[PDB]
């Protein structure tokens, strides 16, 4: 194609000077800022809770604000609202389509969402005047897989769905108001930043980008990792996040400093992390395998604190609550276990 | 008090409302099986169907894009992959089916999981034998130097230049199926016929057969 | 079955061995 | 070739240009202030310093 | 009868005491008759003066007295002499029973004293390997599923077998090992106070034995039940096999101990004087075994249809087929069949000591092996128990 | 990031022989199981050859049998094909693709215009 191949070097042209810039912002690493404050030691979690309610593989799980309840869905075609603190189950919710790969518990507390191969968000009503769990409305706007999606407030849902996009709905009207293309594969997890007015993806492409809210575009995009991202979380200030993948490697990346910043890697480690999630400080980033265990890295020092083997199959989610008490964790039996 | 021992009494009498209904709906998720329809309300397309008091469940994954390797992580619990092949500018579309068939084979979430293929359109591939005036081993050059197994039933009307075409593909996926399938699961494959009860029946009877050797492998009598 | 056969047989022979170490006993005393 | 996919390439470029004008602070000034973060929230961290039994909500 | 001798020896010698006691009353007052009648504890001699040998019958009491009825016991006494010290002496070498037949009850006291170790080694490797099996499927939690429930009802139904006869062995061992004193040192054993903590262990052990053969018959059951079925089972039908497990025995266990306490009373309950009242704990034994041999066939006859397919990269189908029913037979307990219907009625001579042999022999081991071939052996056990020990050693030294 | 730069391919006729090569760049290349990738105009996407994580396991298609050899060096980390006796049938754009996760034995990359860890392309081009 004539008038496009320079094309296509003035792109890579102009990623030299994304890369040098990036470079010349480099003053030291993280690792060798870090090295005087002393580690943490052996964090020897224990399984206080045994969550024993669902038939097949758990894929998904969102904790409440309250710190209380949690949503966990499962391939079995149901999904379940639990509570943390007595093993007692407050709601079981058949869903419609079997195959759900998401779950979100809203912050106020009253709504549920779910999603999956059905290609539809759906929002379930908690708090309903007869007393039941209804649907309220079907988010049908995707042409892929649904993988995360996340409440911003009662009225607006952000979803990240296999067809590359993300999109910004709004549960009155049902339909979209911001779509965020972008992405070169299927997009994965995302996660809101604490104001609600930023989040980021991680996608099948070895990129994790950064969004606006408000307006509508990718502000920067984030390329350290070798292989398909399968989660992301914010560090709890707002400008870091930790990115799992299928390489084994997790990534802490900084906003503002706009590149990566430490690599949470071990030489015995050589199958992807299902999910990741800070602690209430941010010290720790624990991370769940495909083996089944969960593996706390110091956030800071990159050296493996401790170890959480409570699975008998590979974890598919990971969820550390708001006040920062406990941490769950849902694998592929059927069984969620909350530690501390 | 009397009143936080009075709902806590009451959330825990949530449970036998519940615990009994997931208990209901364990017999029935249990005695289903669960297939997955893939060859090579818009976006699963489940299929219930009822052969001999027994319940399955299709699934076509039309709906989706064709980067398959995240959500075919979803379907580790089936029973059986339905993987239907077309038999036929040749885009060599065959070659495609075995190497979307050899990744589904050595998927590490998929090594427990057998596959029931049907070999689809032999009477578009009976024309083209025919009518083809150069052969269709241009792209499998292993084909001159192959013949008939003995053990073959070979239908009439179809010559032996088709019917050696038609096994040729056949032991072309047994070829991948017995090079890393060490007992844990096996490849049943078929050829499509008229599809009301007797395609289905294939279906049935294959699916006996993988039940009746996962129980004997967990006994270890196999 | 097996083990209560063998042991009614064992039984009995204990008890004949019993009686004959009681008749041993009335020509010993 | 296609004229469809050289507006694609022009996207790709659209969106480079809008991240290459940013300002970006050094490492040694946005390292350091993940560690000042984890340090005055250290003690409000129930995860690294454990609980006592009578405040812990899980036993 | 027949498992009472003591007993009955017991009660007509009291009777020939008092007997003779009354029979010595009678006789007229005496002229010379110097020693006149000391009444010993074995027989009565009459009045007798210069009597080198004085001669009457063997006594009608002995347990063998239709073999030495034709015979006569000796005494000799102004008094009755003491020969060798003891106080009471004289001839009783005619009454006493020949040397052959103590020969014969020698060489079986050989015999039975070899079975009786044979199987406490047998009982003993099993009650061992069985509870450390019943420590892995307890344990371990990837291994809870309801195959692996009927599996530890079966391990710890051979644990109730296994203990309580090693109990009632050692309750005869007990019982008939001590000394012989006086009357009321033998009244004190033939009462039914003394024998009431082994009458327990006798239906102890007979309840052990039946839910032995009633858990051999549900995974006989169960197995059988998931064949043949298209799919998993709804219910998972685990009250059911419970119930035929551990409440079919007491089916005919308790109509056993009401009919051994009111006609057959005898000193422990595990001697059988009528086979009638034996026949109500073979017939769930009978009916178990050859249920299970039913199954037995149909397993295998699957089991090769599973193997004439898949056949050319298998090639030879001989040494895993003959690997794959030799590991069913102890799940089955199929072993009992081939000397069942040889019943304890017709085994007589050297076949009688063959089947006491080659079914005490495998059911001894059986518990051995179910241990080994289902739990230490599972290839899934021995997945969990490799993971269970690399988590350990990592999370500890590493 | 993950790049896969490609060379070689040009003007050939049929009988003659070409080399390609892609120096990958952003991975641990010894980890990857790397392939060809093949579109002739007018045609979909179309695999041509495997090569395993270390250069034991080698597939190809049918139709390019004995004709093609793939080769790996892992110390340059680049992967070579070494084409011999083209056929005019086989021009087209050529892509070197990778499996998408380390130390596996699947794959899922020939695929539509969407795929994220593949070449830009180099045209061969057979004809007289």
């Amino acid at each position: 194609g004539s008038e496009l191949d320079q094309l296509r070097q003035e792109a890579e042209q102009l990623k030299n000077q994304i890369r040098d810039a990036r470079k010349a912002c480099a003053d030291a690493t993280l690792s060798q800022i870090t090295n005087n404050i002393d580690p943490v030691g052996r964090i020897q979690m224990r399984t206080r809770r045994t969550l024993r309610g669902h038939l097949a593989k758990i894929y998904a799980m969102h904790w409440g604000t309250d710190s209380r309840l949690l949503v966990s869905a499962s391939q079995d075609g149901k999904l379940i609202i639990w509570d943390s603190y007595t093993t007692n189950k407050v709601h079981a919710i058949p869903l419609r389509s079997s195959w759900v790969m998401t779950c979100a518990y809203a912050p106020s507390g009253n709504y549920v969402a779910c999603g999956g191969l059905d290609n539809i968000c759906s929002i379930y009503n908690l708090k309903t005047r007869e007393g039941n769990v209804r649907v309220s409305r079907e988010l049908a706007g995707h042409t892929g897989y649904l993988s995360c999606c996340r409440f911003l407030d009662d009225n607006q849902i952000v979803t990240s769905s296999g067809d590359t996009t993300c999109a910004l709905w709004d549960i009155e009207t049902g339909q979209q108001t911001t779509t965020f293309t972008g992405h070169t594969g299927d997009v994965m997890s995302l996660s809101l930043a604490p104001d609600t007015r930023l989040f980021v993806s991680g996608a099948c492409d070895a990129s994790a980008k950064l969004w606006d809210v408000r307006e509508g575009m990718c502000r920067q995009t984030f390329t350290g990792h070798e292989s398909d991202i399968n989660a992301i979380c914010f560090f709890p200030n707002g400008n870091a996040f930790a990115t799992g993948s299928d390489d084994a490697t997790c990534r802490l990346f900084d906003l503002r400093a706009d590149q990566e910043l430490m690599t949470y890697s071990h030489d015995n480690i050589i199958c992807g992390i299902t999910s990741v999630s800070f602690s209430k400080s941010g010290r720790l980033l624990l991370a769940g395998y495909d083996d089944f265990n969960c593996n706390v890295w110091d956030a800071l020092k990159a050296d493996r604190a401790g170890v959480l083997a409570g699975h008998d199959n590979r974890v598919s989610c990971l969820g550390v609550t708001d006040d920062g008490m406990a941490v769950a964790t849902g694998s592929w039996d059927s069984f969620l276990k909350i530690w501390n | 008090t009397e009143d936080q021992r009075n709902e806590e009494k009451a959330q825990r009498e949530a449970n036998k409302k519940i615990e009994k209904q997931l208990q209901k709906d364990k017999q029935v998720y249990r005695a289903t099986h669960r297939l997955l329809l893939l060859g090579a309300t818009s976006g699963i397309f489940e299929t219930k169907f009822q052969v001999d008091k027994v319940n399955f469940h299709m699934f076509d994954v039309g709906g989706q894009r064709d980067e398959r390797r995240k959500w075919i992580q979803c379907f580790n619990d089936v029973t059986a992959i339905i993987f239907v092949v077309a038999s036929s500018n040749q885009t060599n579309r065959l070659q495609e089916a075995l190497n979307l068939f050899k990744s589904i084979w050595n998927n590490r979430w998929l090594r427990t999981i057998s596959v029931i293929l049907f070999l689809n359109k032999q009477d578009l591939l009976a024309e083209k034998v025919l009518a083809g005036k150069s052969k269709i081993e241009d792209y499998f050059p292993e084909f001159a130097r192959y013949t008939t197994p003995e053990d073959a039933t070979p239908e009439p009307g179809e010559d032996p230049r088709v019917t050696r075409a038609k096994y040729f593909i056949r032991d072309e996926f047994l070829r991948i199926s017995t090079a890393s399938g060490d007992g844990r699961h096996y490849c049943y494959p078929h050829f499509t016929c008229a599809v009301d009860t007797e395609n289905i029946r294939r279906v049935f009877n294959d699916c006996r057969d993988i039940i009746q050797r996962m129980h004997l492998r967990q006994y270890e009598l196999l | 079955h097996s083990q209560g056969t063998f042991t009614s047989d064992y039984s009995k022979y204990l008890d004949s061995r019993r009686a004959e170490d009681f008749v041993k006993w009335l020509e010993s005393t | 070739n296609n004229t469809a996919s050289i507006a694609q390439a022009r996207k790709l470029v659209e969106q480079l240009k809008m991240e290459a004008n940013i300002d970006r602070i050094k490492v040694s000034k946005a390292a350091a202030d993940l560690m000042a973060y984890c340090e005055a929230h250290a003690k409000e961290d129930p995860l690294l310093t454990p609980v006592p039994a009578s405040e812990n909500p899980f036993r | 009868p027949s498992g009472q001798v003591m007993d009955f020896l017991f009660e007509k010698w009291k009777l020939y005491g008092d007997q003779c006691h009354h029979n010595l009353s009678l006789l007229p007052p005496p002229t010379e008759l110097v020693c006149n009648r000391t009444f010993d504890k074995y027989s009565c001699w009459p009045d007798t003066p210069a009597n080198t040998t004085a001669n009457i019958s063997c006594p009608w009491y002995l347990p063998w007295h239709h073999k030495v009825q034709h015979r006569f016991v000796f005494k000799r006494c102004g008094q009755w002499v003491r020969g060798p010290r003891g106080q009471p002496w004289r001839d009783a070498s005619q009454c006493q029973m020949d040397g052959e037949e103590i020969e014969v009850q020698k060489e079986v006291a050989k015999m039975y004293s070899s079975f009786q170790v044979m199987y406490t080694v047998g009982y003993s490797l099993s009650l061992g390997a069985l509870l450390l099996a019943l420590a892995i499927l307890g344990g371990l939690s990837k291994l809870h599923c309801t195959r692996n429930a009927i599996h530890a009802n079966l391990f710890a139904s051979f644990v109730l077998k296994a203990s309580s006869v090693l109990v009632i062995d050692g309750l005869l061992r007990t019982r008939y090992s001590q000394k012989i004193g006086d009357d009321l040192s033998v009244s004190t054993w033939l009462s039914d106070g003394a024998v009431a903590g082994c009458r327990v262990a006798a239906v102890f052990m007979q309840y052990g034995i039946v839910a032995n053969y009633c858990w051999l018959l549900v995974e006989g059951l169960y197995l059988h039940n998931l064949l043949g079925l298209a799919t998993l089972p709804e219910r998972s039908f685990f009250s059911l096999y419970l119930g035929i497990g551990w409440g079919a025995p007491m089916l005919f266990v308790v109509p056993w101990a009401v009919v051994k306490c009111l006609f057959e009373n005898v000193q422990c309950w595990t001697s059988n004087d009528n086979m009638g009242f034996w026949w109500i704990l073979r017939f769930p034994v009978f009916l178990a075994i050859l249920i299970n041999f039913f199954i037995f066939v149909r397993i295998v006859q699957l089991l090769v249809a599973k193997l004439r397919a898949r056949q050319m990269h298998h090639t030879d189908y001989k040494f895993r087929l003959a690997k794959s029913t030799l590991t069913l037979i102890p799940l089955l307990g199929v072993h009992e069949v081939v000397f069942a219907f040889v019943t304890d009625e017709h085994a007589q001579g050297t076949l009688r000591s063959a089947k006491l042999f080659f079914d005490l022999f495998l059911s001894s081991f059986q518990g051995l092996l179910v241990a080994v071939l289902y739990c230490f052996l599972n290839k899934e056990v021995q997945s969990e128990l490799r993971r269970r020990w690399h988590r350990w050693r990592l999370g500890k030294v590493l | 990031q993950v790049q896969l730069q490609e060379s070689g391919g040009g003007l050939v006729q049929p009988g003659g022989s070409l080399r390609l090569s892609c120096a990958a760049s952003g991975f641990t290349f010894s980890n990857y199981k790397m392939n060809w990738v093949r579109q002739a105009p007018g045609k979909g996407l179309e695999w041509v050859s495997d090569i395993s994580q270390s250069g034991a396991s080698i597939s190809y298609t049918g139709s390019v049998k004995g004709r093609f050899t793939i080769s790996r060096d892992n110390a340059k980390n680049t992967l070579y094909l070494q084409m011999n006796s083209l056929k005019p049938e086989d021009t087209a754009v050529y892509y070197c693709a990778r499996c998408p996760a380390p130390f596996t034995r699947d794959c899922f990359d020939v695929t539509s215009t969407t795929y994220a860890y593949r070449g830009q392309g180099t045209q061969v081009t057979v004809s007289s």
